[PDB]
């Protein structure tokens, strides 16, 4: 995250960290869903350009975290990977398109302190609460620019209207994306980054003081450019596909 | 059920340093 | 790289 600060203990208890076994590094974020399912960008997992495309036994979730490289005996949880349920039209050959994924936990994770579910929105607060100006929060620990942070950081940044976001690239945005920072001319800034991938995007309804997860951390050219706005996928927009596949696994 | 309220926050009425800020966004 | 082992029971 590049911009933001260090995060409260506690203030993003449904962020997950994927984690690699071999070589042991960071490779994602993701966030927790329920017990025993995580959300992430699918393109943590499958990119071929780079010849990336890991399976469940490549991963482990670290939940409960706020240290990027300790291991936080007593606080974090750590899990293995039942199943990946990828978006079946995920594009990675274009523009990323319905970049989203699930992870099935092989056990489920108790809840705690520092562990607990993002809620994932319905049609009414996503209508009322997606709009240009509106804030929310990108939660990482990813790069701190184009070294990396000592803990989870946290950058609240405004919705961007659509033409805005199709005006600064090259790229054919689609409806399932949704894009988010300050304007050059805004005075702040600040964005999401490399590492930061697959990490939630939520927003505090002011009708029920809930937080919900509206957008995943899927891509951008550079890290806090100007004229240059952090991508996300829309997650109202996929939860149907979301709500099959818990539904049927 | 419970999502989306935080045990050390929203469940114990505190809230956090920056939260206010998107709160004042929404209008 | 930087990151402290983690317990050899979870791989
Ligand atoms: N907000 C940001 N600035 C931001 C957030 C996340 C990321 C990490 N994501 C990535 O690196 C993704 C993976 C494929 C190439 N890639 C890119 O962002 C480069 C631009 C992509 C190229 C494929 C089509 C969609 C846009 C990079 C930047
Ligand atoms: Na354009
Ligand atoms: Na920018």
């Amino acid at each position: 995250i590049v911009e933001g600060s260090d995060a409260e203990i506690g203030m993003s208890p449904w962020q997950v960290m994927l984690f690699r076994k071999s070589p042991q590094e960071l490779l994602c974020g993701a966030s927790l869903i329920s017990d025993r399912w995580v959300l992430t960008a699918a393109h943590c997992l499958l990119y071929p350009p780079w010849d990336k495309n890991f399976t469940e036994n490549d991963l482990l979730v670290r939940i409960g975290k706020h240290s990027r490289t300790r291991y936080e005996r007593n606080i974090e949880k750590i899990s293995m990977l039942e199943k990946i349920y990828i978006h079946p039209r995920y594009n990675w050959r274009e523009n990323l398109d319905r970049d989203i994924a699930l992870m099935k936990l092989k056990k489920p994770v108790a809840f705690s302190d520092y562990i607990h579910p993002v809620c994932l929105p319905d049609r009414e607060t996503a209508a009322s609460l997606l709009q240009a100006g509106y804030k929310g929060r990108v939660t990482g620990w990813g790069n701190l620019k184009e070294g990396q942070p000592s803990v989870l950081q946290v950058v609240n940044l405004p919705i961007v209207e659509r033409p805005v976001c199709k005006d600064s690239t090259r790229i054919r945005i689609t409806d399932n994306m949704f894009c988010a920072g300050y304007k050059p001319d805004e005075g702040k800034r600040g964005d999401a980054c490399e590492g930061d991938s697959g990490g939630p995007f939520v927003m505090k309804s002011p009708f029920n003081n809930r937080w919900y997860q509206m957008g995943i951390v899927s891509w951008g050219e550079g890290c806090d450019r100007d004229g240059k706005y952090g991508f996300y996928t829309h997650v109202f927009r996929l939860k149907k596909w979301i709500q099959k596949v818990i539904d049927q696994f | 059920a419970d999502c989306g309220l935080r045990p050390l926050f929203e469940k114990k009425s505190l809230e956090d340093k920056t939260e206010r800020e998107l709160l004042e966004s929404y209008i | 790289g930087d990151f402290e082992e983690i317990p050899e029971e979870y791989l």
